[PDB]
């Protein structure tokens, strides 16, 4: 995260780091026993950190469970990017409780102007590299359609979102894919894509999770 | 299309 702030520990206690030896993408508990990410995170052999803050020292909230199933939308194009969305199921499930909560999923789409929660352990810098310890979270706005559109002429599918500041500064990165955009307390979109980080006129892509929410039911209740 | 997982998409 870019041009964001410090979250506070476990103050986002649906976020998860997917672990392969290192972090390398986030994730959102969305009940005991599945996480949602990205498709292009997908990796054999992932742990799920749960109730983490700084990923890099026990704190003592954590659990560490590993993945048993990963299950990427059957129609990821990973060229276009298009349905960048998987589920993890859990080998166990998670013990909820205060720093280790579930997000709930969509009722209906959300709109353009609407404030959103995005946060992650990626890259803070535009130019170059810091990598932080501790989770940080920035408040971004979605975008219309249209300006989505014109920042990435012929990329932007029906199943992507953007969402961020034209003129730069403040975005996500590498490092936060596959974790949570949350608006009015729902999971909207999963960090995809973007052209570098923070650059003016070139704000982050979200796969745009209310066109899932009936495949993801269905797929939680077949595996 | 750079995607967001770390290192990068490419490195891994
Ligand atoms: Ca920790």
């Amino acid at each position: 995260i870019v041009g964001g702030y410090t979250c506070g520990a476990n103050t986002v206690p649906y976020q998860v780091s997917l672990n392969s030896g290192y972090h390398f993408c986030g994730g959102s508990l969305i009940n005991s026993q599945w996480v949602v990410s990205a498709a292009h995170c997908y990796k054999s052999g992932i742990q799920v950190r749960l109730g983490e803050d700084n990923i890099n020292v026990v704190e003592g909230n954590e659990q560490f469970i590993s993945a048993s199933k990963s299950i990427v939308h059957p129609s990821y194009n990973s060229n276009t990017l298009n349905n960048d969305i998987m589920l993890i199921k859990l080998k166990s499930a998670a013990s909820l409780n205060s720093r280790v909560a579930s997000i709930s999923l969509p009722t209906s789409c959300a709109s353009a102007g609407t404030q959103c929660l995005i946060s992650g352990w990626g890259n803070t810098k535009s130019s170059g590299t810091s990598y932080p310890d501790v989770l940080k979270c920035l408040k971004a706005p979605i975008l219309s359609d249209s300006s989505c559109k014109s920042a990435y002429p012929g990329q932007i599918t029906s199943n992507m979102f953007c969402a961020g500041y034209l003129e730069g500064g403040k975005d996500s990165c590498q490092g936060d894919s596959g974790g949570p955009v949350v608006c009015s307390g729902k999971l909207q979109g999963i960090v995809s894509w973007g052209s570098g980080c923070a650059q003016k006129n070139k704000p982050g892509v979200y796969t745009k999770v209310c066109n899932y929410v009936s495949w993801i039911k269905q797929t939680i209740a077949s595996n | 299309i750079s995607t967001r997982k770390y290192p990068s998409d490419w490195e891994e």
